[PDB]
RNA sequence: GUUCGGCCAUCCUACGGCGGAAACUCCUUAACUCGUUCCGAAUUAGGAAGAGAAGCGCCGUCAGGCCCCGCCAGUACUGCGAUCGGAGACGUCGUGGGAACACGGGGUGCCGAACU
RNA sequence: GCCUGCCCCUCGCCCGCCCCCCAAACUCCGAAGGGCCGCGCCGCCCCGCCGCUGGCCUGGGCGGGGCGGGCGAAUGCGGGCG
RNA sequence: CGGAACGGCGUCGGCCGGUCCCGACA
RNA sequence: GCGGCGCGCCUGCUACACCGGACCGCAGGCGUCCCACGGCGGGCUCAGCGAGGACGGAGACCUCCCGCGGAGCAGAAGGGC
RNA sequence: AGCAGAGUGGCGCAGCGGAAGCGUGCUGGGCCCAUAACCCAGAGGUCGAUGGAUCGAAACCAUCCUCUGCUACCA
């Protein structure tokens, strides 16, 4: 509520996380990071898709709710609950701070109103694991869900495996070596080093 | 080995009286009467309301007896135990220790103006070899193969005061 | 469970303390104080009296500390006393007195070994008698040639009245060595008027006599036991007094140094595994299992 | 009613006109603050021979 | 800069570093310090008694004095207009020998080397100068070439 | 191998093995000297009935830590110019510097004085 | 399922292993760039002094000769002082 | 032809794919 | 004007790695308290984790182990040990 | 708003380390034929939440919560 969030966009202020010294912040809007099957399995959902940023800018965490929720109903009506995994990467730690209307530039430290998150380009603001169900509907979900995000956004299939860090190529040559293993929701490459039993 | 041999290195007897000033300096003559070794009173290093403590009362009285001596108060001791102990009752480094209420029990006169005296006996078991984490020298510590285990102490004990476990 | 307190982070962190203190045979501050000179002194050397006692040898060093390493000009050991007449007690408070005479008396005598006028020991004889005289060598007019200043270590042993390491300090002072002390931590002295007869009697171990009489008049077996070597060598409670008259007699008149001979026993020295042995040995417990 | 506070423009550029004048050659070899044994070991150790101005 | 204390902005450079932390090696007392030696000054955090300031640490200066505990050095400060010579006394904790000059003197050894080896026999600084002629063998020739975008 | 050092983890920590003639320790006793908030536990005195079990020394850990070197990567960042683009946020280009974590491979104290 | 229960299934805790993102007032590390100092008269060989120093035939300073060798970064410019 | 998030089957230039003599129930 | 007091001082920061750097910029202190909370020497190790002990537990005290300081050092904060 | 006070039995109020009291309310026992007064009693309060500190905090002090006490006008 108030601030049209223009005076709150491009990364200015140096970065301000509420620790001892800076209290007050009311509770940020976003909450739930994880979302859909969080409890889910790494060899299932093997595409993975996400939504990157192309502008340096704060996105507001009462933007971020409101992306999160519209992935999150869009996927869900197309296909399963079950059928995705939603990870809003983005944290909304950065405290901005309004200046009361109610004096003036005397004295103009402000009180904290809000809290936002700060995306430089080339990070992946949300991510989605989908399995192939919802390999189609994952994508125009994750647009309905780029127009709440203020700047220009790009939906790309990541070619790595799941969440996980090796290409889909990789992660089925080591499955099938043997040398990959399941974390729940994530895999290793090798775990050889340690002692030997 | 010889040198692998168990001893007992020292005993505590501990009496915590709580608060109660001239009972803990009759339990100091306690320890004296029964060890012929002069207490050490203790300080407190929490203070609760709930327990009658301030910081700084005089709430335990402790004399740690080395030797023949104290090896015969651990046995009197057991005897009002009836020489039978826990098998849980052993510490994971190698040390048991044991309870008793009433110093009457261990064979000392109960005058009944002295209070009746619960003790607390804890026995600290060493081997030769143990002069190397209390030298000021080359404080090593042991070396855990000379260290002892709560399994071993639990033999020894059985070899020696013949406790039930 | 149980948190492992050891983390890998608690061993990064971990800074070792310096190798003696590791090990625990040097007290790094007391020692920055000794080695300390007034930086106008320069590079003069600094000498320090080193007497540490091991379980059955008391060890004397005169040492004096370079910027790469410690420099030992000479040193006698409780070792040497056999040479000189006692064979038992090697570490008893007589022969502290005694190694620290041929402590003082190897260096004075080194010292002078190419001045052939009035050299460093032909100007300090040092005391011909064993006694508790308060004797200092440099209240002398000295002047030209002056007492070397040496100072005692008494390393991590506690200065307690009485103890073997102050006898041995002594010994260097009454040697001639000026050792700067106060007879205050030797046996005998007892607030003002020292008494010169306790610190004579303990230098000539006549305390160990009346020892030798207690055994002798309450169990003749333990007796045998708790004095194998001194029933075993003939060293009587009566002669030993005479026998330490000589001991310091024999150090005054020759203290020159003589290397018992060294045979370099070196042990069997198992070599390190190689790289292809330590691939091995993965291998096998990649076999088994 | 408010003048500025504080500003170092032009400061550096003032110092440079005629800066970087190395304090004399009397301070490098001083004998002020040095230790009263050095000195007056110096001065009684020159008054000798050659050094000596002494009448 | 509300506050200006002595030791002031001096949480990094006064600090030890990682495991740095306790007494100094005794070496630092051990040094033998000439007149006019050109040492380095170091602050440093334990020995509170005689640090030299922030100013100070860092530093380069001449031994003006030698004195019982502290010596006394001479850096030069530009302060303003002027460069000003301010002589502090530093505990021995705090300053270490500076090679500085170590180079020239290394190089006044070596000059006179050659000088001695042309007396003896010897009968016939450059910054960088030419790379000179050269022939390199092309036969091991890797025709490198620009990647796609992708 | 001892005592004293030097720089102060390639030296550390944890767990195995293997050892000692001498040495070091462990050890054995309190007549004294001294010594414990009490206790010869430490400690101080006096020793020599034992001992490799320990400490200690040498070897082992797909051991942790540590040091070395690769790779990361000409990457991130920034010095200097740009009538370079861009609505800006920023990013390019010429001319210069160049990380870090990860990850990969290797190692795992040596140096002097006195001694024997 | 049980005088009741100690006959136990599933989660919270604890602990390990991963994982998303971060910090003007966090730091394992750590650039760019800056700061400070050096870049000429070196050695050998004696000698004089000192109450300053020291086991000394000791250091160290300040001087006097001799015997050796010289000019030993690039570029531009005469500097300094009241 | 100040300007944005956004649209556009205006017109050129790319890119990643495919179907296509088997002709893109016959 | 009022409210403040960067109106004398200090710690961390803005300060952009020598030093310097502004604001009624930030997060904060000081005007005292100690003949001991002083000097010096000697001896000692702390906070704990785990484990054991009549009363005795969410805590009474005594023991062990392993403890890089997680304690403490009058008081702000940064150092330091 | 700033700036300054106030949070405690149910209620109204006390409370300086260390006591959480009064008055009433309330729950009993009588006194009266009963109900009041009356007499004999008991129980009443995380001392507004979060902290901090001395080593035990209504107190000491912040931060919030929650109320209250007074305030450029003038071009």
């Amino acid at each position: 509520g108030r601030r049209p969030a223009r005076c709150y966009r491009y990364q200015k202020n140096k970065p301000y996380p509420k620790s001892r010294f800076c209290r007050g912040v009311p509770d940020p809007k976003i909450r739930y990071f994880d979302l859909g099957n969080r409890r889910a399995k790494v060899n299932d959902f093997p595409y993975c898709f996400h939504l990157l940023s192309g502008e340096k800018e704060q996105v507001s965490s009462e933007a971020l709710e409101a992306c999160r929720i519209a992935c999150n109903k869009y996927i869900a009506k197309k296909a399963g609950k079950d059928s995705f995994h939603l990870r809003i990467r983005v944290h909304p730690f950065h405290v901005i701070r309004i200046n009361k209307m109610l004096t003036g530039m005397r004295g103009a430290w402000g009180k904290p109103q809000g809290t936002v998150a700060r995306v430089s380009i080339g990070q992946p603001l949300l991510s989605v694991r989908c399995r192939a169900s919802a390999k189609d509907y994952v994508k125009d979900a994750l647009r309905r869900a780029k127009f709440k995000i203020p700047g220009r956004q790009a939906i790309v299939e990541s070619r790595n495996w799941g969440f996980t860090e090796f290409t889909k190529e990789e992660y089925e040559d080591l499955r099938e070596r043997g040398e990959l293993q399941y974390d729940g929701n994530n895999a290793h490459r090798i775990s050889r080093k340690g002692p030997l039993n | 080995n010889p040198m692998r041999r168990i001893r007992i290195e020292k005993l505590v007897l501990n009496i915590c009286i709580g608060g109660e000033g001239d009972a803990l300096t009759k339990a100091a003559k306690v320890l004296q009467q029964l060890t012929d070794q002069e207490p050490t009173f203790s300080k407190s290093r929490l203070t609760i309301r709930g327990f009658g403590i301030r910081r700084g009362q005089k709430i335990s009285t402790h004399v740690t007896v080395r030797g023949e001596k104290a090896r015969e108060i651990i046995e009197r001791g057991l005897r009002v135990k009836n020489f039978e102990l826990p098998y849980s009752c052993f510490s994971t480094t190698g040390n048991f220790g044991f309870g008793i209420t009433e110093h009457i029990d261990l064979g000392i006169k109960y005058d009944p103006s002295m209070g009746i005296y619960g003790m607390d006996f804890y026995v600290v078991l060493s081997r030769p070899g143990f002069r190397v984490n209390k030298r000021r020298a080359q404080q090593q510590h042991v070396g855990a193969s000379h260290k002892i285990t709560p399994d071993e102490a639990r033999a020894w004990v059985e070899r020696e005061f013949e406790v039930v476990y | 469970w149980v948190k492992v307190q050891k983390t890998r982070s608690y061993f990064k962190r971990f800074q070792v303390q310096f190798r003696r203190r590791r090990e625990g045979k040097t007290d790094y501050q007391a020692r920055k104080a000794l080695i300390i000179q007034d930086k106008n002194k320069y590079a003069t050397p600094r000498y320090r009296f080193v007497v540490r006692r091991t379980n059955k040898d008391i060890i004397c060093q005169v040492t004096a500390a370079e910027l790469t390493k410690d420099r030992v000009v000479c040193a006698a050991y409780s070792h040497e006393l056999p040479r000189y007449g006692i064979p038992v007690g090697l570490t008893n408070y007589a022969a502290a007195y005694a190694t620290g005479l041929l402590c003082g008396r190897r260096l004075l005598e080194k010292l002078s070994v190419g001045i052939k006028e009035n050299a460093l020991a032909q100007l300090y004889p040092g005391l011909d008698k064993a006694t508790g005289e308060e004797y200092h060598p440099d209240e002398n007019e000295n002047e030209e040639v002056h007492a070397f200043k040496a100072f005692l270590d008494i390393g991590l042993a506690r200065a307690s009245t009485g103890a073997r390491v102050f006898a041995a300090m002594k010994g260097a002072v009454d040697a001639g060595l000026n050792i700067p002390h106060s007879m205050k931590r030797f046996p005998g002295y007892s607030k003002d008027g020292f008494d010169s007869s306790a610190l004579r009697d303990r230098i000539m171990g006549k305390h160990v006599g009346d020892y030798m009489a207690e055994l002798k008049a309450e169990d003749e077996e333990t007796y045998r036991k708790r004095f194998s070597k001194y029933i075993a060598a003939k060293v009587e409670p009566l002669r030993l007094e005479a026998m330490y008259t000589k001991a310091h007699a024999a150090i005054r008149a020759n203290p020159q140094a003589v290397k018992a001979k060294f045979e370099i026993k070196k042990p069997v020295r198992q070599a390190r595994l190689t790289l292809k042995e330590r691939k091995e040995r993965i291998d096998a417990k990649k076999l088994e299992a | 009613a408010k003048l500025k506070n504080h500003t170092s423009k032009n400061q550096n550029r003032k110092d440079h006109r005629n800066g970087i004048k190395k304090p004399k050659k009397s301070a490098y070899t001083s004998h002020k603050g040095m230790c009263p044994k050095y000195l007056r070991n110096l001065r009684r150790s020159r008054a000798n021979d050659p050094r000596q101005s002494l009448r | 800069t509300h506050s200006q204390g002595y030791r002031c902005k001096t949480r990094y450079c006064f600090a030890r570093k990682f495991r740095r932390h306790g007494m100094a090696n005794l070496t630092t007392y051990n040094r033998v310090y000439k007149l006019g030696q050109y040492v380095n000054i170091k602050v440093n955090g334990a020995y509170h008694k005689g640090m030299p300031h922030r100013y100070y640490n860092g530093r380069t200066g001449t031994i003006f004095n030698i004195g019982p505990r502290a010596l006394g050095v001479q850096i030069q400060k530009r302060v303003r207009g002027r460069i000003m010579l301010k002589r502090i006394n530093v505990r021995l904790e705090h300053v270490h020998p500076s090679d500085c000059r170590k180079n020239h003197l290394e190089r006044v050894a070596a000059n006179d080397a050659a000088r001695r080896l042309a007396k003896e026999t010897g009968q016939p600084r450059q910054n960088a100068l030419p790379r000179a002629a050269h022939v390199v063998s092309i036969a091991s020739a890797i025709d490198i070439t620009p990647l796609k975008y992708d």
